[PDB]
């Protein structure tokens, strides 16, 4: 049980990480809205690939944590995989994308 | 025994002394978690080692969350296991009647957990007349009535613009009779506006009786606080008392919610008569009763007169939401137990304060030591 929790809290830390660093830094967008677009980039980019985080718009958090995350967090348990990682950046992509698409 | 109070005084002991360690987070992940989404807030200027210091002291990491819906997530999990809280919390919820009868139903003697879910009727109160080719739907204030030169249209919180059946002449004629530029921007139920003063005023307390009147029929309701109840099976009929939990968004945490001994506080209320009270806050129209009730079962320990006076009255009208699930006690017990083993495990001390100290130190330094990986 208690592994379950615990890993299930950590994530959601790891969440609201992600979540408060992408509004502060999608709060300065321009006109042409160019970190809503590459948001939506993240979104959609593949649990593989490894070479549109070559120096982008988004914030150096991202980028790292999605790239190698445990030397971004070298904290973070063993028992939560790589691809957990990655598929909740682009979770947490995809659901602040959908609130600013209305 | 294993009894059902046994759980009770385990779970108020535990988040009492440790508060955020029942999250089972580990401090390490805590404090790099914390420098990545703190790097903006240290200075660039001077020596950058106490301006990290500063930075790690002023941070509120190690103090427990405060949210409603955070603090009751962590309830369920505890006292149901992992899917048992998912299986509790995917389920229907059930509007509190207005007696509260079928809360008083949904009771039987046993371990028994209630989620509950408070909701205000939040309608909007303000009004903008303006051009359609300056209306745009993703740009403006959500919540809010627009008159537009052939429309008058209801803008949700949720950013959908919902017409409210006016024909074009209608709108045609409030869009040109309000001319004053006070009243450009304005609110929409002045109860000070005398119609026969002039055309103006005459088509602002029309639009504001056919908002109203559209309005009833939008049933936008909005969450607005979170918590749980844990009612113990008890020896006999009167015996049974039940104990609220909850933190409050922004207001306090569940930790200070025992340390208070407000849920003691509230459960000396009985079980009838906090139900008549749960189910007042919904039926009844005095902003007085409502807000003075709010305070009582939500307010922080030692605020329920304070809680919602002057511009915290609560003028919305309010509804309960509510569900029941079982609770097995030897599941409960044993997951708090797995909580308890990690603590002792992972941040030893002779007393409760000295873990939450090692806690609050091994936390700091990893914090000090992420931040300055960044600011290298």
């Amino acid at each position: 049980f208690f592994k379950d929790y615990q890993k299930k809290n950590v994530m959601r830390l790891l969440q609201d990480s992600l979540e408060k660093i992408i509004n502060e830094w999608l709060k300065t967008d321009d006109e042409s809205h160019t970190k809503l677009k590459s948001l939506q980039e993240l979104s959609e980019m593949d649990i593989n690939a490894t070479s549109f985080a070559e120096h982008s718009p988004l914030p150096d958090f991202v980028t790292r944590l999605w790239l190698d995350p445990h030397k971004a967090l070298d904290a973070m348990d063993k028992n939560i995989s790589k691809n957990e990682i990655r598929k909740l950046i682009k979770e947490t992509a995809r659901e602040i994308e959908l609130v600013f698409t209305h | 025994e294993k009894t059902g109070l046994h759980v009770h005084e385990k779970i108020k002991h535990m988040v009492k002394n440790y508060g955020t360690m029942i999250t089972g987070i580990p401090a390490e992940i805590l404090g790099q978690n914390e420098a990545e989404i703190s790097v903006g807030y240290v200075k660039k200027m001077g020596n950058m080692k106490e301006n990290i210091a500063e930075v790690v002291r002023k941070s509120e990491m190690t103090q427990p969350t405060n949210s409603c819906g955070k603090a009751s997530n962590e309830v369920c999990d505890l006292l149901l296991g992992t899917e048992g809280a998912s299986e509790f919390e995917k389920s229907s919820y059930q509007v509190l009647s207005g007696d509260g009868s079928n809360l008083k139903g949904s009771l039987p003697n046993k371990n028994l957990l209630v989620r509950v879910e408070m909701d205000r009727f939040n309608a909007p109160q303000k009004y903008q007349k303006i051009k359609r080719e300056e209306f745009n739907p993703e740009t403006a204030e959500k919540n809010k009535i627009y008159l537009l030169e052939d429309q008058l249209v209801y803008l949700d919180i949720f950013g959908k613009v919902i017409d409210l059946g006016q024909t074009s002449d209608t709108c045609h004629r409030l869009f040109n009779a309000i001319t004053t530029p006070f009243y450009q921007n304005y609110i929409l139920y002045d109860e000070y506006i005398d119609p026969e003063e002039s055309a103006e005023e005459a088509a602002m307390f029309e639009m504001g009786e056919i908002v109203k009147a559209k309005m009833k029929n939008i049933d936008c309701w909005t969450a607005t606080h979170s918590f749980t109840i844990f009612v113990p099976e008890s020896d006999s009929e009167d015996t049974r008392t039940l104990y609220p939990y909850q933190a409050y968004w922004t207001s306090h945490t569940l930790q200070q919610w025992f340390s208070g001994d407000k849920d003691e506080k509230l459960s000396r209320l009985g079980i009838d008569g906090y139900i008549e009270k749960l189910a007042l806050l919904g039926t009844t129209t005095d902003s007085k009763i409502r807000s003075s009730i709010y305070g009582e079962l939500f307010s922080p320990p030692g605020k329920e007169h304070v809680f919602c006076t002057g511009m915290n009255e609560k003028f919305s009208p309010l509804r309960v939401k509510f569900k029941v699930t079982e609770v097995n006690p030897e599941i409960a017990l044993q997951n708090l137990e797995e909580v308890q083993e990690f603590i002792d495990t992972n941040y030893p001390g002779e007393n409760a304060k000295d873990q939450c100290e090692l806690y609050k130190i091994k936390a700091q330094e990893a914090m000090t030591k992420q931040l300055e990986m960044r600011l290298l």
